């Protein structure tokens, strides 16, 4: 046992770098964004961007670049992984099929060699003679690219400057000319030599090297018309030619630090420069052309053109569109100004493209409806902090939604006979009926004749005879296309009310209290052919003919009030063919007859919301298999629409759900919206293939999502989010932001921008008394200058997230964990403080602060100073377990609500994580991996269970079972640990055993259960087990799931069929980037399957589909074995794809 | 000298929680949070200060192996002919094997990855042993052939499957798990005091000798007849140079007062030199300076010299621990009424307790 399942739900949102150039074409000017294992590539059109392919790749991009060789008509890329895979890459359109084609590709990296703390660099000569890579201390690695070089063999260089800081080749040179910033025991300073491929060696740049600005950061190459480098730093940006050397130190730069620079003319005129603080410059290249001799640079020059969001890299597009790579907050899309505005802003963004990293912490809850589930909360971070709200479900895009409230139904319409489209909105109210003629997308109050609005429709639409019917309360009338006309109406005849309808094209059954009449559509005739009384009142109707029937149904489905029956009667005769009976007390709403798949259904939705289904059997009227569903507290309607040729069933209540099948069983997706009462199927003109959806207060027209998707809500607080959870009790969420404030010339603090805690009317600050500070201010991070963090608790309400209250903590105090709780009275919010001095390495003065909210009134109720920091907090049974440094600390709740210490674990070095499964505590010690304890009652204290040997940095810990230890790493991998007991007194029952490895790729800040789909009870199937849910730094957020030990076998060997077929994109071996990595370390990775290889399976051509399923002896629940199909593996797969 | 000019730690005067918060960020390099756990631990190793056991057996301490797992178990050989299988933090009678006490020194003890069960041994008898620690062979690796050649050093590589032992007159034998000789080719003119293959690339050979050369070899590529890949020069013979975890790197503890790292971006010159006190003297054995499985960090003996140039003014028999990168003392590890010449002494796997072979004495340096 012990087998694990990590399928991406999400996929990170963070730009890793962008580059620009005419990858796709040559005409075109595309934009290519790498995400982490994602690359994303673009067109520039006048207005945005056009997203022509987005490709997954085995292996994190470190270095992409676009280059030109000579004889090629576009440009290629070239890409290098973090495990040191590189490739060059070309665009290949064939017709209408994308495809990504590995020109060049091999493993670059050297047999021996740790990687520069500065980590790699990737540079392409300006004539695309070679290619230049920083990947190791004092060397220098080259890739001739010059020439026939396929395999990317490549030789090193030792560079005597041993700290680099930034290389970059130089423009117009009689040979690659290399230029950088490095680092000595003098400074740093600018050197430059020459690459000759020739003899393998450097051999000595245009100018010997200058002493350069302290921090310099930044080597721009400048191209042609000028040809130097700009060197960017903090207060200082210096051009260096060779000879000619000018600098200056604009005032505006001591902020904050220069992160990235872009070009934005190609001669080199002006430069783009993002901040750090969120902010962007424009540098300008002072052009002088002297007389003769002829284009010389004057001077330099910066103006700040405003803030964009905190840029991770950016490119200039053109027309003064720039894209904005944030890895922070939201990546976005902004235009440049001419003249500034109000508040002196060239910028103004355009486009807001949503990221959800870093992610520091997240927890799940079930809000939308209580039932399972499903939304994630999440974080954030700095000025771009943020909570973002996350939820599983179908979409709808809205083109179309009118302020109309009080819909009783809705009805799509064909007025003109010659139309294949609706071009007509029926909706009714209670007083009555009116009628939306659907012109553009354009809607209009008409009437249409024959269509009475003085009491309200149960029911209208086309009919047999090239007619419209129209049943209303009062009668059931019958128009004729042509000379829109009333032509026949019926009415009951002794002028009674019609309680409940249904009309299929030719057919109608109304009915009266206990009456039903059958009647029939035909030309000018409105014909009774039946008329029956039931047992007690008619609930609801249907008489949607099934398959083979000719709009002419054998069968007639009614739901029945006070003995609450579900009933088939023959519709001819009205035989009762089969009485079903329900439930207690709860009188049936709608009933349905479907057909799934060419199986035939009955579906049948009570006024509590709960809904049954049968297999109907068209023939006996037989219903078989009830089984049984809630999903939300409305009564649900019952409505049909269809999806591609197949069709599914909307289910409008409180929490809107549409259903459909997949092999021969339905699936439930959860429909991503508040309310819906009603709906149908608007097929407009203006309006294709959309739907009409009405709650109460909104008309909305609208598009619905192919398939369940997955959406987010942005909470923005312009601080730093750090810790979240949900007190359910007070119906509330509880924060721990942060703020920077610069150290003032008197005392410190004082914010620059307001956030999330200034704006905040109800708010508090503790100042309890407990610390002694030093007699003269300790004032590091600047005695009078540089920033402070200050860091308070906040409280977001539930729906609408306004921020309640704010509180601040005890001035120094960090504060680095959250909690909601009981031990007996009321549910407090507990917070485990840091009390960081600049200034001191090591944290020694805890705190430990119990809260109680109300009415925005937020009580400092307990407290226990600690001698360390509370790294993190569990509520324990009852108890609050605490992890204070290299102590674990139990800590319980007495009457006179004091926090008392009970028992202690002492044997650790950081003790960062702490997750607690029933009696059982889970402890990641961060420097030295990871230990089991367990409290032991009739004894009262701590006993330790078992270590993991092997010492992980982990970054992240999760209990999976009381047996199965989930850890990842800061080498972005994954392991498993295992519990046992051995014979003998001798225990490796001791010992940890760690049994799953999986390099992941991504880093994972909290791992928490709770999941983002509905579950279902007998039905469905269990290749998921377990869901635990986690938060990336790219903002990836994967699940990992417990496999049985038959499954995993069979995606074990799944994967390897699929690894034969699928074009990797650089030949990068799928085994060999899976294959756990650490600096020392290299293992194949076992105990784990990738969903990304198991659902990239729906992704292929039938043929090679078959291929992977040939020979493959498949068991399918029978135990009888059989021979595999494409199929069989389709509807395996597709449900794996149902589990996030 | 220095492995780039410090890998300075993170955010204003580096707080651990402000580093490890950044690394959460996204915002911190890993090297960067490396080198704040770095200090972390350097902190920690301040209150190492107490020897939480101590023990002996007999004769004097020669050869120190850690259990490769477990964080208790330790391996010790004597100049006897010794071993103790010590699992501390058990209180049980060390496992033991007595040896002949007249030759048979252990000079060399690494656990048979393989199977724990069993260790690998050079004896002064003039044989490599594959022997069991309930005291008996299964496979004699190599044997003299004549008196007065016998075996100084090991190493053994679990990945590669191979045996390199040296012998006291500069032959150095290659040998597969199963005992069949691939080598033999005295690559060295004087006593073999140590070889170490590379932990990340299985064929790369460290080989260190009193002929005061350190060797690197290719095995598979290089067996052509004594005819290495680079020899470094010392000052003194060469008492040991033992690879850093990562394989990158190459510490060279000389005779006198000289240690030295080598890069793996050179290999051929030194990347910086430490000087430091260690000496030759007769009944003690030599010292030995060693990586931290985990930081940065080398540990060692010191052993004052009136000789050489002080560059503290308080020289006693401290346990030195130096930076790495930049090459310079990062602490002293001092017991009065304990201390004495430390010549051996280990990490952990794990690197939270120090194992020292005091002469005759066994240390376990271990936080409160």
């Amino acid at each position: 046992m012990s087998y694990n399942y990590v399928v991406t739900a999400q996929k990170p949102t963070a730009v890793n770098g962008c580059v620009t150039g005419h990858f796709t074409s040559a005409e075109d000017l595309n934009l290519l964004i790498a995400k982490n294992t994602r690359l994303e590539i673009y067109v520039v059109t006048a207005e945005g961007l056009r997203p022509v392919k987005e490709v997954g790749m085995y292996g994190k991009i470190a270095v992409m670049e676009l280059f030109r060789p000579k004889g090629e008509s576009k440009d290629l890329l070239f890409i290098l992984t973090a495990k040191y895979n590189a490739c060059i890459l070309e665009y290949k359109q064939s017709g209408e099929s994308i495809d990504i084609i590995t020109r060049a590709h091999g493993n670059v990296q050297d047999r021996i060699g740790r990687p520069s703390e500065t980590g790699i660099i990737g540079i392409i000569d300006p004539e695309c003679r070679m290619i230049g890579l920083r990947l190791y201390d004092g060397l220098f690695k080259v890739i001739p690219l010059d020439r026939d070089n396929k395999e990317l063999k490549a030789f090193n260089i030792r560079l005597e400057e041993l700290h680099v800081i930034d290389v970059k080749f130089l423009y117009g040179c009689q040979a690659p000319t290399i230029c950088f910033v490095y680092q000595d025991p003098q400074g740093r300073h600018v050197k430059t030599y020459e690459v000759s491929l020739r003899e393998k060696e450097f051999n000595k740049g245009p100018w010997k090297q200058e002493n350069v600005e302290a921090e310099a950061s930044m080597v721009i190459a400048v191209p042609e018309p000028f040809g130097g480098a700009i060197i960017i730093g903090q207060e200082s940006i210096t051009y260096h030619n060779g000879d000619k050397y000018l600098a200056i130190a604009p005032p505006i730069i001591k902020q904050s630090t220069i992160v990235c620079h872009n070009r934005v003319d190609p001669n080199g005129s002006r430069y783009l420069l993002g901040d750090m603080e969120g902010r962007l410059f424009m540098l300008l290249l002072e052009k002088e052309e002297q007389m003769d001799g002829t284009v010389t640079l004057k001077d330099l020059r910066v103006e700040l053109l405003g803030e964009t969001s905190i840029a991770e890299c950016l490119t200039y597009l053109d027309n003064g569109v720039v894209f904005v790579g944030s890895r922070l907050g939201d990546s976005q899309l902004v235009k440049l100004n001419v003249d500034s505005n109000e508040q002196g802003s060239y910028v103004v963004a355009m486009e807001t493209f949503t990221n959800l990293g870093p992610i520091v912490d997240m927890c799940v809850v079930d809000l939308e409806r209580q039932g399972q589930g499903q939304l994630v909360t999440c974080s954030g971070a700095f000025k771009e902090g943020s909570l973002r709200i996350i939820r599983n479900g179908i979409g709808i895009h809205e083109h179309a939604s009118i302020d109309l409230p009080g819909i009783k139904g809705l009805w799509p319409l064909r007025s003109d006979p010659n139309r294949e489209t609706y071009d007509t909105l029926v909706l009714s109210f209670v007083g009555q009926t009116r009628v939306l003629m659907l012109n553009g997308e354009e809607v209009e109050e008409t009437e249409l004749m024959g269509f009475v609005d003085d009491q309200q429709t149960f029911f209208c639409g086309n009919v047999a005879h090239q007619q419209l019917i129209q049943i209303t309360s009062a009668s059931v009338r019958l128009v004729s296309q042509e000379p829109k006309a009333l032509v026949s109406e019926w009415k009951e005849p002794q002028a009674k009310n019609i309680s409940v309808a249904s009309c299929n094209s030719s057919q109608v059954v109304v009915a009266v209290g206990r009456a039903l009449y059958y009647l029939q559509i035909h030309p000018q005739e409105l014909r009774q052919i039946s008329h029956t009384e039931m047992e007690h009142e008619v609930a609801c109707l249907d008489i949607t003919p099934l398959g083979d029937s000719n709009g002419l149904s054998p069968l007639c489905a009614i739901g029945l009030w006070t003995d609450i029956s579900a009933r088939i009667l023959k519709l001819p005769s009205f035989e009762l063919l089969h009485k079903e009976m329900l439930g207690g007390e709860i009188i049936p709403r709608s009933i349905l007859m479907t057909t799934f798949e060419s199986s035939h259904y009955l579906l049948c939705a009570l006024g509590d919301g709960a809904l049954f289904y049968f297999g109907l059997n068209i023939e006996t009227g037989l219903l078989s298999d009830r089984k049984k569903v809630t999903l939300g507290t409305q009564p649900t309607v019952l409505r049909t629409f269809r999806s591609l040729s197949t069709t599914n069933v909307f289910a409008c209540s409180d929490r809107p759900t549409v259903i459909y099948s997949s092999n021969h069983k339905l699936v439930f997706s959860n429909v991503n919206l508040k309310e819906v009462n009603y709906m149908c199927p608007l097929n407009s003109d203006g309006y294709p293939d959309s739907l009409a959806l009405a709650n109460n207060s909104t008309l909305t027209i609208g598009t619905i999502d192919e398939i369940q998707k997955l959406h987010i809500r942005t909470v923005p607080l312009y601080e730093s989010p750090r810790k979240i959870c949900y007190q359910e009790v007070s119906q509330c969420f509880g924060v721990l932001s942060s703020r920077i404030e610069v150290q003032d010339t008197s005392g410190g603090t004082t914010a620059l921008r307001p956030s999330a805690s200034t704006q905040a009317l109800s708010s508090s600050v503790s100042s309890s008394k407990l610390f002694s500070s030093s007699t003269a201010p300790h004032e590091t991070s600047f005695g009078e200058e540089v920033e402070v963090h200050n860091l308070l608790i906040i409280d977001q309400h539930t729906f609408e997230v306004l921020h309640a209250h704010q509180f601040l903590q005890n001035e120094y105090a960090l504060s680095l964990v959250s909690c909601k709780l009981g031990k007996d009275p009321n549910t407090y919010f507990i917070v485990g403080t840091a009390m960081v001095y600049p200034e001191e390495a090591e944290p020694k003065q805890g705190r430990i602060v119990v809260f109680q909210y109300s009415d925005g009134k937020l009580q400092t109720v307990a407290e226990k100073e600690v001698k360390g920091a509370v790294y993190s907090m569990v509520e324990f049974n009852g108890k609050l377990l605490a992890s204070i440094n290299s102590t674990v600390r139990l800590y319980e709740w007495t009457t006179e609500k004091d926090v008392r210490t009970e028992c202690n674990h002492y044997n650790n070095i950081m003790a960062l994580y702490l997750k607690t499964k029933g009696d059982f505590i889970l402890v990641g010690d961060l420097m030295r991996s990871v230990l089991l304890l367990a409290y032991k009652p009739m004894e009262g204290n701590f006993e330790e269970i078992a270590r993991d040997f092997n010492p992980n940095w982990m970054s992240a810990v999760e209990i999976l079972d009381d047996d199965n230890f989930l850890g990842a790493e800061n080498a972005f991998n994954l392991f498993v640990c295992q519990k046992d007991s051995a014979a003998t007194t001798d225990e490796e029952r001791q010992h940890l055993q760690e049994v799953g490895l999986f390099h992941l790729g991504e880093f994972v800040n909290v791992f928490c259960h709770g999941s983002l789909v509905m579950q279902n009870l007998g039905e469905t199937s269990t290749p998921t087990q377990g869901s635990v849910l986690f938060g990336t730094v790219n903002g990836m957020i994967g699940l990992v799931t417990s496999l049985s030990e038959s499954w995993y076998n069979l995606l074990l060997d799944m994967q390897n069929r699929l690894n034969k077929v699928i074009k990797s994109v650089g030949k990068i071996e799928h085994s060999f980037w899976r294959s756990f990595h650490t600096e020392r370390k290299t293992e194949p990775a076992t105990g784990f399957i990738d969903g990304d290889l198991i659902e990239s399976f729906l992704d292929i051509s039938r043929p090679k589909m078959q291929e992977v399923v040939a020979n493959l002896q498949y068991d399918d629940g029978s135990g009888m074995k059989r021979e595999a199909t494409a199929d069989d593996l389709i509807k395996v797969v597709e449900e794996l794809t149902r589990i996030h | 000298w220095v492995g780039l000019a410090g890998p300075q730690i993170l955010p204003p005067c580096r707080s651990i929680v402000r580093t490890l918060h950044q690394h959460k960020l996204g915002r911190a390099s890993w090297p960067s949070v490396q080198q704040g756990l770095q200090q972390s631990f350097l902190h920690t190793l301040d209150s190492y200060r107490i020897l939480q056991k101590a023990a002996p057996f007999d004769r004097r301490a020669t050869s120190l192996a850690w259990h490769p797992t477990h964080p208790s178990t330790v391996a010790v050989g004597s100049k006897g002919g010794d071993i103790m299988l010590w699992n501390f933090g058990i209180k049980d009678k060390p496992t033991f094997i007595k040896g002949i006490g007249a030759g048979g020194s252990i000079t060399g003890l690494k656990f048979n990855p393989l199977n724990t069960n069993q260790f690998y041994a050079s004896s002064m008898e003039g044989t490599t042993r594959l022997q069991d620690f309930k005291g008996n062979i299964l496979r004699v690796f190599a044997s003299s052939d004549t008196i007065n050649i016998w075996f100084c050093s090991l190493d053994v590589s679990a990945s590669s499957r191979m045996v390199v032992t040296g012998d006291n007159v500069g032959n150095v034998i290659l040998l597969n798990m199963d005992g069949k000789e691939l080598w033999n080719l005295r690559m060295h003119k004087k006593k073999v005091t140590h070889v170490a293959l590379n932990p990340c690339c299985d064929w790369f050979l460290a080989t260190a000798s009193v002929d005061q050369t350190v060797k690197i070899w290719d095995l598979r590529q290089v067996r052509g007849k004594a005819s290495f890949l680079y020899s470094l020069p010392h000052r003194h013979p060469v008492n040991a140079a033992c690879f850093s975890p990562d394989g990158a790197r190459l510490l060279t503890t000389d005779q006198k007062s000289e240690i030295r790292v080598y890069s793996a971006s050179q290999w051929d010159c030194p990347l910086g030199l430490i000087p430091h006190p260690h000496r030759h003297f007769q009944h003690l054995t030599p010292i030995k300076a060693a990586w931290h499985p985990r930081y940065n960090l080398i540990v060692v003996g010191r052993y004052p010299d009136p000789n050489f140039k002080s560059c503290t003014p308080y020289e006693l028999r401290t346990i030195d621990v130096f930076d790495g990168n930049s090459g310079k003392m990062m602490c002293q590890l001092y017991d009065p009424e304990s201390s004495g010449i430390s010549s051996l002494n280990e990490f952990n796997p794990m690197g939270d307790t120090l194992a020292s072979a005091m002469g005759y004495h066994i240390l376990i340096w271990s936080q409160e």
